[PDB]
C-alpha cells in the first residue's frame, strides 16, 4: 500500500543480539587491561628479599632450597644430634 | 526519468543482501514498476483524443 521501512531500524535493534551482548563484554574487558607488561612489580623486597630473586622467583625452581636446607641440618650438627638427642 | 527512476531501485537490490525478507519494499518497487509499465503503454496508444473533422468526419 506504500514503501515499507525496515531499512533504519537498528537503533532499537542492536540491544537483543547475542554478538551485542559479547560487544559490551570484551569492551569493559579492553580498556583498562595493561597494554605492554607495565605494573608487574619485578622488584620484590620482603625480608629475605635475596631469595625472592635467586630461587623463590620460580625462575629455577629446583632442589637448590632443599639442598640449602639439609646442608643447615648439616651445619648443625653439634646443636642437635650431638650435645642432644 | 523512467531509467532513473529504477536506477535507484538498483541500489535497493545490493542494499537488500544485508536484509532478507522484505515484505513490502519489493512490493512498493513492483507496485512502482506495475503502475508505470502501465503508464508508457498508456502513453504509447494514445491516439489523439480527437475526432479528424476533416477525414474521419
Amino acid at each position: 500500500v506504500s514503501t515499507l521501512i525496515p531499512p533504519k531500524v537498528v537503533s532499537s535493534k542492536n540491544i537483543g543480539s547475542a554478538p551485542n551482548a559479547k560487544r559490551i563484554a570484551n569492551v569493559v574487558h579492553f580498556y583498562k587491561s595493561l597494554p605492554q607488561g607495565p605494573a608487574p612489580a619485578i622488584k620484590a623486597n620482603t625480608r629475605l628479599a635475596r631469595y625472592k630473586a635467586k630461587y623463590f622467583d620460580g625462575d629455577n625452581a629446583s632442589g637448590k632450597p632443599l639442598w640449602h636446607f639439609a646442608l643447615g641440618i648439616i651445619a648443625f650438627g653439634y646443636s642437635m644430634e650431638y650435645y642432644f638427642h | 526519468a523512467k531509467s532513473a527512476a529504477n536506477k535507484l531501485d538498483w541500489a535497493k537490490v545490493i542494499s537488500s543482501l544485508r536484509i532478507t525478507g522484505s515484505t513490502a519494499t519489493q512490493l512498493s518497487s513492483f507496485k512502482k514498476r506495475n503502475d508505470e509499465a502501465r503508464r508508457q503503454l498508456l502513453e504509447l496508444q494514445s491516439q489523439p483524443t480527437e475526432v479528424d473533422f476533416s477525414h474521419y468526419r
